RNA sequence: GCUAAACCUAGCCCCAAACCCACUCCACCUUACUACCAAACCUUAGCCAAACCAUUUACAUAAAGUAUAGGCGAUA
RNA sequence: GCUACCUAAGAACAGAUUUAUAGGUAGAGGCGACAAACCUA
RNA sequence: CCUCCGCAUAAGCCUGCGUCAGAUCACUGACAAUUAACAGCCCAAUAUCUACAAUCAACCAACAAGUCAUUAUUACCCUCACUGUCAACCCAACAGGCAUGCUCAUAAGGAAAGGUUAAAAAAAGUAAAAGGAAACAUCACCUCUAGCAUCACCAGUAUUAGAGGC
């Protein structure tokens, strides 16, 4: 005879403890012998690189000065990454400019996205 | 090394923390892409600093030594993901230009309303889609009355809302 | 009547719509969108697949395209293959000959008393109180656990006797004992593909048992069939065969000759088990199988009479009750009905006891109950048999 | 008397939402608590 | 990896690395007494436990050994001004017990 | 109310297998019947309604063995659960059917009658006129519907051209076809109507709670 | 409320606390054709026969290793029982476990109805070696009976949580492996096949570089108070009276991948805090390094036989007593 | 004297005009707030008023509350 | 989801017994050893 | 001096006499907790066996007629993830119930006397001479209807199914 908390954990019986989950993703699958059997493949893989030597320290002195907040524009940052190799190529098919027809050979594809975060 | 997990131990006791000012987003937008990657794991490093002297904090319950640098930690590390967010959308700008990064629809659902369902990577096809096919996503005439009183809802907020704001204006105007 | 009612069958597919029926205009379906639903037609989809193939769903490929069906299904006979017609079945397709009585020519070693263990009816009784009350943590056990447990302690028991000779010290014991055989009987073809207990092996075959004059006259022993019911029921009607013939043992293995074997069944129910008749009959077909195992082993697929007779022994225990046999075959022309047959050698009703008593009444004893030792001193005798 | 004796198995049975959503009264039950704006559109 | 849908994996695809994560993770120190081996964290409410391991082998490279999680719910009995369940921050914490003594 | 029905299994096997009472209970869920259902746990076992039915690559007549009719709560009458060839098939035990005896199902209707045994099963053609019978069917093929309870017998009081005409357990005269196939004699399990239970016990372990002449019929 | 201690345990550092638990001695060292045979039972459980099912990791021990331990174990017996007479009154069970109980423990619960009250913290282990060989005659004792020794036991650091454990209810079965009515009391060796949870190779996976030898070390500690607290419990002793002839154990601990042995010449049959005041006694468990026996795997043979692997099996399968 | 009183002003009221609501990332029809394998429309009814009860009965201005219809009894 | 009756599938000691759990019968009804009793003060 | 309880799991609730301080027979805010082997969470296709109860299961002795088994062939390699664990607890009157495993008073647990005085009327107990009362269901039986099948009756066939009477 209470309804207004969450669906947390804490409900009921047993096996209705035992399905639900706080928000993890999944790791691996449940076979023979009610055994789970977690491949390395679909686990999380966070390899971050090394820090020595890198001068950006965490926060920024304040003694430097204050620009314009430039949002990324398409257009802006398509003309200046296009520019250059479209001067020479109408100077002299945009495979050549590298336009994808699709990417389904990339490892990071956009349309669906495969990276994380 | 545990020992980056807390702060650093000379600065203990010394009642301030002197930090800077988060990085400008613009300014940050002017660094490499690894560079990008460095400055976040150093965020992850600070903010986990910053973290575990709060809960600390609360622990010997005792004021807080730079209580501006976890928000600040915070707002330049969010800073940095809007400009990795930025780069991201300029990318499936270009290279397809779809809308929403997540592919997904505009629909209606078994309440009745308008919204954007939102569509899920799973293997299985939707001609065979045992979950998916259980979705009811239709809507006989049973849902009419329903919606023109929610449509009669938004209406009385809004009409009570212009009302309070023009009688509001009356009032303020009769103060002048 | 035809069985099976059709309302818990698969729901009846409602009419499909003439829009689809229309002769030059496909209809304008489901596709586009993603709602199996009412205000629109309904998509029709063709036959897609699974491109990906992974463990979690790939069914098998149809069994008309597997790679072995022969159209000559094979008669099978497997670990709960229980034979119709008992141990006449099993004479029936076997071919072999029975004779009530063990075979004197190893029973002949339990005449003197030299070969028996001291307090042998003691060590038994302790061996019944290890299996009986003493297995597990329960306060009685059933004979589930404790009768294999009990075939284990009298093959231990077989095992440390051999202080006083060496001979059966130069045979093993191994258990996941599986093997497999093909017999071609007077028009069939029959598989046995058995896994048991207690695979005894040594280096040196036991000699045979009966003199070859006894093979001679195994032309005038003729198999009593049965009518109408005919001897190729209660087996496993494998319609995709395989032909070999398994050993049960790989390559490079010392001390693969066949000895004897000892089966049980472990089930809780009786229902659950094989019949004492039907077990003695499955003894004596999984001796068979065993034993046209080891001839193609060692001469394969000739239909014809070995040179020397391939003979093994086994024995069934029911917690107490005890049924022994020893078989003798030497020919191996089954598809023949006649001439020289195998031969069997059986003692069945061996038992350890009547009954067990785990608690006492107001006065009878506690323990084992009807004990006779005799059964016992047949056991330890097949245990050394033959070497 | 002890008459109210429930059970979160059978509470989620008789008064979750696939149930009450299984029939399109329900529906319509659960778009009137909508137009109703309560918080426990369901149980 | 928290707050967005991790990539659809088959059988035999390829090994989803990460580039910033997110899941920040706070340790505290232990409230009762606890075995020197091991140091506990409040996680957030996201990562496994081997992904514990590796943040953590990723920011300090520690020995992780063992791994652990408790869900320690948030109290209901503590009311606001108009007198409704309000809820604490339900949280699960976590605990490594780090190796080579 | 989404109770699916007991019969699940459509192929014949020598088994029984674990069904769900209905009680008096409809599939709209309410009482249809009262005061039926709720006895002893019992099983239920494939039975056999053709008494000769042809197996697998085998025509015409079929001998069998039986094992033992043991009381099953599927019928009224003994059971014989008998093999033949590789088929196994539980048929009612007759008057006169004990474990051992070889049982012969017939088909073929001999030019006179045929003296089958006590247990026998034949066509109608193979039958003499004023035989004692049971397990009667109603067309060839479908099945021994009629005269089948404990102790019941059946007598053909006439045959005709390509026509049977026997009086039923109830002396309500039945005409089939000569086409059709029915055992002779009278089902097991006689005198089950001179028992008394003595007390209501075995009534309600009946499956039970409280409680709340005719023309010559023709199938030719 | 009860204690667990798995046989096969998990935690990190976990012989000392296990120890605590134990309160024994902890000390390095010890107190033909068996070789071809042990080869013949490799190759036949490796390689000379048949797999019917494909080889599975998901089994590795479980299909392989268990019965290769099995066929060693009893064609030892049967290869020494002229050796050893005794052999010939013993049982060799397999794949059974023991129950006993410890009684160790005392603090008040710390927060609720039962608050402040002393309550007898037990703990109840029962587990099995692979394959038991019993005696019916008692081992003589390996050091003196309460021979002291220079060096003090670890001692627990905080509460029974902290380290990995948990507490149930589970009835209190002190077994020997089997009742008090049979007649074989005390017991000739044992032999312990790990679980593959806590393979050597899962432990190059896992962090732990040393501490395959504590979890060797900790499974044949529990093991050997086990067998001990039975052989005082068919004794007729308690802890409401002392046990005085020395409990003598002897075991050994495999993993396929290697081999241990392990001995006990357990003293306190009470352990308990009511007696622990006078309490000068002490238990002693021994244990050298587990070491490799079957080192690779060619097509045919093994090769590589670790003659001290199958010596120390003798040594430790001939002794008896006097 | 205390409890108490009293206080404006929150925002509601009707209208005028005007067509509105629905994507931080995420998840959300299985036990809704969990990343994953082989089916729809089918006439509203009824009282009330007849002093009880039954056919009948509702769910811009002007002609005109006239022509149509009423157990020709109430009205629409 | 109490209770009435039934199904599924467990439990205790001697039946027309009770009961842990799911599920089913909706008022113009079901259920009823029929008390013109029950089905949430 | 009490304990026919108590300890656990089950269900069910939801942190609910843990810690540091306030002052409300003398509750509020902040901080900390419960680190799994037990239990869930599962199980790659297509066919094919699966009559021989259980009661200590060996006898006797039955009826209410039995609560549990694979096998054949093909495909398949990588391992320890996630979630419950606390507590003086749950439903109701402003008398009671709670399924299951152990201890049958005990190792655990608990306090009916706020303080006094010793009135009647009442409530509970002890004691008292002398006398010793001054209809419904149902077995059994009878009657009636129905000659037969794929969702009940029924997977049944008039020694059957249903309805009435005593
Ligand atoms: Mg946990
Ligand atoms: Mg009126
Ligand atoms: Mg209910
Ligand atoms: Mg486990
Ligand atoms: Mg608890
Ligand atoms: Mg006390
Ligand atoms: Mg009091
Ligand atoms: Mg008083
Ligand atoms: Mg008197
Ligand atoms: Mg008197």
């Amino acid at each position: 005879a209470d309804r207004m908390s969450k669906w947390t954990s804490k409900r009921g019986p047993r096996s209705f403890r035992g399905r639900k989950g706080r928000g993890a993703k999944g790791i691996g699958f449940l076979t023979s012998g009610w055994r789970f059997v977690q491949i390395k493949e679909m686990v999380p893989e966070f390899v971050v690189p090394d820090l020595t030597g890198f001068k950006l320290k965490p926060y920024v002195s304040y003694l430097a000065p204050e620009s314009e907040e430039t949002p990324l524009t398409a257009a802006q940052l398509f003309s200046e990454a296009v520019a250059p190799a479209i001067e020479k190529d109408f100077k002299d098919n945009l495979e050549k400019y590298g336009f994808e027809p699709t990417q389904e050979g990339k490892l990071f594809q956009l349309y669906p996205r495969n990276f994380l975060r | 090394g545990l020992e980056e997990f807390f702060d650093d131990p000379k600065n203990w006791g010394q009642e301030k923390v002197k930090s800077g000012a988060a990085w400008t987003c613009q300014q940050l937008r002017n660094k490499s892409n690894e560079d990008l990657h460095k400055l976040w794991y150093v965020l992850l490093k600070e903010r986990n600093m910053l973290l575990t002297l709060e809960q600390e904090a609360k622990r010997q319950r005792l004021p807080m030594p730079s209580p501006e640098r976890l928000d600040k930690v915070v707002d330049s590390m969010d800073a940095l993901d809007k400009v990795v967010q930025e780069r991201e959308d300029a990318l499936r700008l270009l290279q397809t230009g779809q809308e929403r990064a997540r592919p997904g629809a505009w629909r209606r659902d078994i309440f009745g309303r308008i919204i954007w369902h939102k569509f899920k990577q799973w293997v299985i096809p939707w001609h065979l889609n045992k979950r998916y096919n259980r979705k009811r996503f239709f809507a006989l005439p049973y849902v009419d009355h329903f919606l023109r009183l929610e449509r009669e809802k938004r209406a009385r907020i809004k009409a009570r809302k212009e009302n309070l704001e023009r009688k509001k204006a009356k009032i303020l105007l009769k103060k002048f | 009547y035809e069985w099976g009612v059709r309302s818990t069958r698969k729901s009846e597919p409602p009419p499909l719509d003439r829009v689809y029926e229309i002769p030059g205009l496909e209809p304008i379906t489901f596709a586009g969108k993603m709602h199996f639903v009412p205000w629109l037609a309904r998509p029709i989809f063709p036959p897609w697949d699974r491109g990906y193939k992974d463990p979690r769903f790939y069914r098998s490929p149809p069994l008309h395209e597997h790679p072995l069906y022969k159209d000559q299904a094979c008669y099978i006979f497997h670990h709960r293959c229980r034979l119709l017609e008992g141990v006449k079945q099993a004479l029936w397709l076997t071919k072999t000959k029975l004779i009530e009585g063990l075979p004197e020519k190893v029973l002949s070693l339990v005449d003197d008393p030299r070969n028996h263990i001291e307090n042998q009816d003691e060590c038994v009784l302790n061996v019944i109180s290890h299996a009986r009350l003493w297995q597990t943590t329960e306060e009685i056990p059933k004979r589930e656990t404790y009768c294999p447990v009990i075939v284990d302690n009298l093959i231990q028991l077989c095992k440390s006797q051999i202080l006083k000779h060496p001979s059966l010290a130069r045979r093993i014991c191994v258990q996941n004992s599986t093997f497999s055989a093909t017999w071609n009987r007077e028009s069939l073809l029959l598989q046995v593909r058995g896994s048991g207990g207690a695979r005894l092996s040594t280096k040196d075959p036991l000699p045979t048992i009966a003199s070859r004059e006894e093979i001679e006259a195994t032309k005038n022993h003729v198999l009593e069939t049965f009518y109408p019911i005919s001897p190729i029921i209660d087996l496993h009607e494998c319609n995709i065969y395989d032909v070999k013939n398994d050993t049960g043992f790989q390559e490079g293995y010392p001390y693969p000759y066949p000895h004897t074997l000892y089966l049980l069944d472990k089930a809780n129910l009786r229902p659950h088990r094989l019949q004492p008749d039907q077990l003695r009959a499955k003894m004596i077909l999984f001796a068979f199988g065993s034993a046209l195992a080891q001839a193609r082993l060692l001469y394969g697929n000739d239909a014809k009479v070995l040179e020397q007779p391939v003979v093994v022994q086994s024995v069934g225990t029911d917690g107490r009750v005890f049924h022994f046999l020893v078989f003798q075959l030497n020919t191996t022309d089954l598809d023949c009905n006649e001439g020289v047959k195998n031969l069997a050698w059986v003692d069945s009703d061996q038992l350890l006891y009547q009954h067990f008593w785990c608690l006492p009444v107001i006065v009878e004893p506690v323990g084992p109950v009807g004990f006779k030792p005799e059964t016992f001193r047949k056991f330890l005798a097949l245990y050394l048999h033959g070497a | 008397g002890n008459e109210y004796q429930p059970s979160n198995i059978k509470r989620k049975n008789k008064h979750g939402w696939v149930r009450r959503l299984s029939t399109p009264a329900g529906v319509q039950v659960i778009l009137r608590r909508m137009l109703k704006g309560r918080k426990s559109l369901s149980h | 990896a928290r707050n967005v849908v991790y990539p659809l994996y088959r059988l035999g695809g390829p090994q989803l690395r990460v580039f910033r994560t997110n899941f920040f993770i706070q340790l505290v120190r232990p409230g009762v007494a606890q075995p020197e081996d091991t140091v506990q964290f409040r996680i957030p409410m996201e990562m496994t436990r081997v992904d514990l391991r590796n943040y953590l082998e990723g920011i300090y490279n520690v020995p992780v050994a063992a791994v652990r999680t408790r869900v320690q719910h948030g109290s209901n009995k503590r009311r606001d001004h108009r007198n409704v369940r309000i809820k604490k921050p339900d949280y699960k914490v976590a605990y490594v017990q780090l190796a080579h003594g | 109310a989404n109770f699916v029905s007991w019969k699940s299994r459509t192929k014949y096997t020598i088994t029984p297998v674990k069904m769900r009472k209905s009680g008096g209970r409809d599939h709209t869920g309410r009482i249809r019947v009262h005061g039926i259902g709720g006895g002893h746990k019992q099983r239920y076992r494939m039975i056999d309604f053709l008494r000769f039915r042809p197996e697998e690559t085998k025509s015409g007549p079929f001998e069998e063995k039986v094992i033992q009719v043991r009381y099953d709560p599927c019928r009224s009458a003994d059971i014989a659960l008998v093999a033949g060839g590789s088929r196994k098939r539980w048929i009612i035990a007759t008057e006169n059917m004990q474990a051992g005896d070889t049982i012969l199902n017939s088909n073929h209707i001999g030019r006179m009658a045929v003296a089958a045994r006590e247990g026998d099963a034949h066509p109608l053609g193979a039958l003499p006129v004023g035989t004692l019978i049971n397990n009667v069917e109603s067309e060839p093929g479908r099945g021994a519907q009629y005269i089948r309870a404990a102790g019941t017998c059946g007598v053909l009081l006439r045959k005709v051209n390509g026509t049977a005409i026997i009086q039923l357990p109830s002396k309500r005269q039945m005409q089939v076809l000569e086409t059709c196939v029915a055992t002779v004699g009278r089902v097991s399990n006689v005198d089950h109507n001179k028992r008394v239970i003595g007390k209501a016990g075995r009534n309600r372990w009946l499956g039970k709670r409280p409680n709340s002449l005719p023309p010559m019929k023709s199938y030719v | 409320m009860k204690y667990m201690v798995y046989p096969q345990t998990f935690a990190l550092n976990a012989d000392r606390w296990y120890q605590y638990f134990t309160k024994t001695v902890f000390l390095s060292g010890l107190p033909a054709a068996l070789r071809a045979v042990a080869c013949d039972c490799l190759l036949q459980e490796h390689f000379y026969l048949r797999r019917r099912r494909r080889v599975h990791r998901y089994e590795e021990s479980e299909v392989i290793s268990l019965p290769f331990l099995d066929q060693l174990v009893s064609t030892l017996v049967g290869l020494l029982s002229p050796h050893n007479p005794a052999l010939a009154a013993a049982a060799l069970d397999y794949r059974c476990p023991v129950h006993f109980y410890w009684v160790r423990g005392e603090e008040i619960i710390p927060r609720g109805h039962r608050r402040g009250r002393i309550d007898d913290l037990r703990y109840q282990i029962d587990d099995k070696p692979n394959n038991q060989i019993r005696i019916s005659k008692q081992l003589a004792e390996f050091v003196p009976l309460d021979y002291s020794v220079p060096i003090e036991i670890p001692t627990i650091k905080c509460k029974p949580d902290k380290l990995p454990l948990f507490k149930r209810q589970y009835e209190n079965h002190i077994f020997v492996g089997s009742k008090t009515a049979d007649p074989c009391c005390y017991g000739h060796t044992q032999f312990h096949l790990l679980p593959d949870k806590l393979r050597r190779e899962r432990l190059l996976r896992q962090n732990c570089a040393d501490q395959i030898e504590v979890v060797f070390r900790a499974n044949a500690i529990a093991s050997l108070f086990a067998w001990t607290g039975a052989q005082a419990m068919y004794q007729g002793f308690w802890s409401e009276a002392d046990v005085t002839r020395p409990f003598v154990s002897q075991a050994v601990i495999t993993d396929g991948k290697y081999f241990s042995f392990f001995c006990y010449q357990l003293n306190t049959l009470a352990l308990t805090t009511q007696a622990d005041q006078n309490n000068p006694r002490k238990n002693i468990c021994w244990g050298t390094q587990s070491k490799p026996l079957y080192e690779t795997i060619e097509d045919n043979d093994v090769k590589g036989f670790n003659d001290d692997v199958l010596l120390q099996i003798v040594h430790f399968l001939l002794n008896r007593p006097k």
